[PDB]
């Protein structure tokens, strides 16, 4: 499976 | 074409995305009890039912809740958000 980067909140 | 959240707990990340076709969900390896993401091509956990080993016919909007024929009766409502369904995990007002 592919994984992704994202932004984290508060 | 994945979301940018994790499903379970809506927080951003490293996540892992949903193989199946037209499948948008992504989550946490931590939030699936994993060490690794899945090896080869991998299906998420909404489409399985909450309560048994059945595909999921109807489907929480908001979590990975989701329910077979068998254990679907009222376990999900129209919400707020465009009627979208959600579980009881939910305000429906508020989703
Ligand atoms: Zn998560
Ligand atoms: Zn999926
Ligand atoms: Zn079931
Ligand atoms: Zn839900």
């Amino acid at each position: 499976a592919r994984t992704k980067q994202t932004a984290r909140k508060s | 074409m994945h979301e940018d959240y994790c499903f379970q707990c809506g927080d951003g990340g490293e996540l892992v995305m949903c193989d199946k076709k037209d499948c948008p969900k992504a989550y946490h390896l931590l939030c699936l009890n994993l060490t690794q993401p899945p090896y080869g091509k991998w299906e998420c956990p909404w489409h399985q039912c909450d309560e048994c080993s059945s595909a999921a016919v109807s489907f929480c909007e908001f979590c990975p809740h989701s329910f077979c024929k068998d254990h679907e009766k009222g376990a999900l409502v129209p919400s707020a958000l465009e009627g979208r369904l959600c579980c009881s995990e939910h305000d429906p007002m508020a989703p």
